[PDB]
């Protein structure tokens, strides 16, 4: 046994990655059976593309509750030359926050990959109609414009019959992943801006209910990937 | 990487919470309710699980004493926030890495363990006019700091239960049934003590801290996380 | 297809480690000196992204009774267009001076962008920077010379560079030109009078990226 | 030897900086410009890379206090005489070994970490009356002095960018486009603490150093090295 | 594991050049593809060979900026029994200094091999002459006169045609190295001097300029050979 060997400067020292095990308490130790138990699950990808609810704000609705930060929007009877929904392209905002993809991420460095944005109604059958769609890369501006909007990454969406369509966002990035915190608007994550026009207006027979409502959704795609979990806060416990 | 894989995800080490070091053989805290008179010796028997405890018994609700004064005797609690925020599934199996953090500065003790849901009964007896906690020895195993120590060990599963349930809606007893409380779901207790007879008991004040690892898991099914206040 | 632009008289008042800069593709977007790019000029604006290489050309006019020397490198990665005020230089700073010599200031790169510290701390004495340019090291570097007894023109190809495959069209600045005096001008009395340079250029396997409207305003 | 390969020759360590030891859980400096009366906890955060710094964040031009009173607060920086003095080249890549270096002789003492650009938050709880820096523990390592220890250790590359320009010539952002900056070019932050209580907070005063060594590079392109005033 | 070993005087001590590596860090680590990037460079004798520029004073060069140690000097209307410029063999002068050569030695022990050196001329292309060079290895007195140069290892240079030339060192040394630090000049290190005389004077037709000026270069040969890197110094940092 005594013999000339190799220490090290922090010998037995304690850090919170330590790799490797230590001495075992007993032999002798039998566990049951989880056989009868349906279907152990291994990784968070797996459930990280169900679709999950978005959070959009409820548009000053007036209830002492305040705000319903809401996964639906409403019809309007008007439309303007600027979005009816957008929102800068950035994992901090809420609507990203409580989504699986969210919460993932939340306890997560960088991000990489693309996830599936889906998209709902609510109305009566009895309607027909159709939006249009686009993803704004970063430029130096926030798109308003429907024009703006069909320069940009868009599509449109025909609300004729299906109420609800999917999307996949591109993976463009001068970098592997993109930082998932948001420090700050900068080239490091920021990706742009999000916009949503309606293309034409209502079309509706008699006794149908008016300014119907609309719901979307959120989760993510198959390339997705996230870098370096982190640690979490417990602030919510108050 | 493959950070995913939850299996690698959990296996690292986190503290627990800190108790009082023993000096002597101690009242193992009444069940509830439990009245003033009923001197016990609170705060050295220390838990072995994450789930809301108080007491050194389990719980249910979380509450806390964010006010510094009041009536009564403060109880002491345990929650590991990384891990809860993390789980969002519904069933839960795995080892139990663990390892001892002195908070006084050049201390020796010993410590002791016994099982989940395992009673304790210690009493003392005089060696020459010194007591000696029959625990100093006994079923279990015991580990001691030399001169302060990392004092490192593993626990496997031990329930008769087959998988430990991450959130729960059963009923605890045929009378008073707790809701939320499956009672064997944890490790048992373990406890530090100085190497020293009753007689030698001091007046100086001493404390320790713990940290835990999980180790080769197994998960199942889905489950929520919480929400966040929009403020 | 090439671009071309115009750059100021090499005179008699001109003399060794004195220079003047331009950079890739700050060039197109200030239009320099006359520059002019046009149709991929403009789609910068429109593509968020972009990767291409290069290829020049730069003449002068010189004559058999003039001696003195003049040199030619690319350089990447430098701040040159950094102003010992903190920015980088308009179509009037330049055009004006037509003839940068050396100083410790650049010796030291002390130029370069800073912050303002706010009331809480302390002043600095600013004495180094990374930035410098040590003019004796430059011959490692590829180059050309033009010189009396050599040429009036020369030509050079570079490749693409940056910490990224791709990078943003309006930020990627890798690459910048320096020209610099190596001996000053001089002639017997009425020779050709102190001459003009210009600059040919053609980037190489360019590749747009980031569609995108033109450059949502600042 | 061979000793013109750059890859054999930079692998040694090599001092980074002091920092200042921590008594509880600080206040990370505010980004520039700072007003007094913002009180914040000044040298501590203990950046991760021989760039030129100031105050835990990042630096382009260098500047000193050569003299040694003024108003406001005395900031700190960090360059690598040897590796700057050497580096005649444009892009890199590498590894990095580092080691502690206590100041304090007969020193207890613990430390941690979070990567390049991680953003920093530990709070603390009250353990019984003691309140309990969050960061104790969380998602990065930690090592303890044995009464005085070398901990030792290494971390890869991290930024999401390929590789580190040697000397840049870019803009930091679309706003406020700072020159010579880039930003994702190190590996994080480190914090050494006192195992105590926040109300252990003592009188006396401590500080540590580090060492840091290049591990397997990978270098690019020429580059200058500084010329020397000739008096 | 406890079992008799072998410990030492100054187990897990630091010295500067520790040669082993300790525990790492953390698993899953990726790194992206650098191959889209040109030409990793491994080793300084590769650039080392680059022609530099000299750094020769300015003969009494009266403007306020004062010296100008340049790489050229300029060509005289007279000549005299003594070279145009002599310097001692030694690595620490400052045409030495800020070259690639002399940036490297200046962290290095020792030195062995040859260097190239590099000539040039900057007149007008009318011109026609010849100089006469000569290395001068240690003797009782550095070399004045071009009879003694004649006797020193020398070489004449046509001018011409060619307004550059190049030369290597002859590496001569008792020792396989020799100091590269000018402690003294001593046999050790210091290796004699040069010598550069002009063999025959002006020749040039009307209108072309006058005393033109003459440059000169320098970089490392093939043979050439460094030992033992040494540490640096700040103080440029003032
Ligand atoms: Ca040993
Ligand atoms: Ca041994």
């Amino acid at each position: 046994g005594p013999i000339p060997t190799a220490p090290r400067e922090n010998s037995l020292m304690f850090l919170s990655t330590l790799p490797d095990d230590t001495v075992p308490a007993y032999g002798n130790v039998r566990t049951p059976p989880v056989n009868y138990l349906p279907g152990e699950i291994t990784d968070l990808l797996q459930l990280a593309r169900i679709p999950t609810l978005m959070a959009f704000e409820r548009v000053p609705e007036p209830v002492p509750a305040s705000d319903t930060y809401v996964p639906y929007v409403a019809v309007p009877t008007q439309f303007d030359d600027r979005p009816l929904i957008s929102f800068p392209i950035t994992l901090s905002d809420p609507v990203y926050q409580n989504t699986l993809v969210g919460a993932i991420s939340s306890n997560f460095a960088n991000y990489r990959g693309c996830i599936q944005i889906t998209l709902t109604f609510c109305g009566p059958m009895m309607a027909r109609g159709k939006f249009l769609l686009s993803y704004s890369p970063p430029n130096g501006t926030q798109p308003q414009t429907l024009s703006e909007a069909m320069q940009c990454t868009y599509s449109i969406w025909d609300i004729g019959l299906n109420s609800s369509w999917t999307f996949v966002v591109p993976y463009i990035s001068p970098s592997d992943y993109r930082e998932t915190r948001a420090i700050t608007n900068s080239v490091y994550s920021a990706d742009g801006w999000f916009s949503l026009h309606k293309l034409t207006k209502i079309t509706l027979p008699p006794d149908c209910p008016q300014s119907p409502c609309i719901l979307f959704f959120a989760s993510a795609g198959e390339d997705y990937t996230l870098r370096l979990p982190v640690d979490c806060n417990p602030s919510y416990v108050f | 990487s493959n950070h995913t894989n939850v299996k690698f995800l959990f296996d690292r080490s986190r503290l627990l919470n800190v108790i009082k070091v023993l000096e002597k053989d101690a009242v193992f805290p009444r069940p509830f309710p439990t009245q003033e008179g009923a001197q016990q010796d609170d705060g050295y028997f220390c838990l072995l699980t994450p789930r809301p405890t108080v007491a050194s018994r389990p719980a249910t609700r979380f509450g806390l004493y964010a006010n510094p004064s009041g009536s009564g005797v403060l109880a002491n609690t345990s929650l590991d926030f990384n891990f809860y925020s993390l789980a969002c599934f519904t069933y839960f199996r795995s080892d139990l890495e663990v390892t001892v953090v002195s908070l006084e500065p050049d201390l020796e003790f010993a410590v002791g363990w016994f099982p989940s849901g395992s009673e304790y009964q210690a009493s003392s007896f005089v060696y020459d006019q010194l007591h000696v906690p029959f625990h100093f020895t006994g079923r279990t195993p015991r580990a001691f700091a030399s001169k302060g120590g990392k004092v490192s060990f593993v626990l496997p599963w031990n329930s008769v239960s087959s998988v430990l349930p991450v959130r729960w809606g059963g009923a605890s007893k045929l009378s008073s049934a707790t809701r939320g409380l499956p009672a064997h779901a944890d490790w048992g207790t373990i406890y530090a003590f100085v190497p020293r007879p009753n007689e030698k008991k001091s007046t100086a004040v001493k404390h320790v801290a713990v940290y835990i690892r999980y180790k080769n898991a197994r998960a199942w099914c889905p489950s929520m996380l919480p929400f966040r206040s929009y403020k | 297809r090439w671009y071309t632009g115009r750059l100021n008289s090499w005179t008699k008042a001109v003399k060794t480690f004195s220079f003047q800069a331009v950079p890739l593709p700050g060039a197109f977007l200030s239009r320099q000196g006359g520059l002019n790019g046009g149709a991929f000029t403009a789609t910068l604006h429109r593509h968020f992204l972009m990767k291409c290489g290069w290829q020049v050309q730069v003449q002068c006019n010189l004559t058999q009774f003039h001696q003195g020397a003049l040199l030619v490198a690319m350089v990447p990665e430098t701040t040159l267009d950094v102003k010992p005020d903190g920015k980088a230089k308009s179509l009037q700073e330049l055009n004006e001076e037509q003839w940068v010599e050396m100083s410790d200031d650049y010796r030291t790169g002390k130029n370069m962008p800073f912050q303002s510290l706010g009331t809480y701390y302390r002043p600095p004495n600013w004495t180094w920077g990374p930035n410098f340019i040590n003019p004796y090291q430059v011959t490692v570097f590829p180059h050309q010379i033009l010189n009396a007894r050599t040429s009036t023109s020369v030509d050079i190809n570079v490749p693409y560079i940056g910490e990224t495959p791709t990078q943003s069209s309006e930020t990627q600045n890798s690459w910048t030109l320096l020209v610099m005096v190596l001996v000053p001008l001089d002639y017997k009395e009425g020779a050709t009078t102190d001459p003009e340079i210009t600059f040919s250029v053609r980037p190489t396997s360019p590749y747009f990226n980031g569609l995108r409207n033109r450059y949502t305003a600042g």
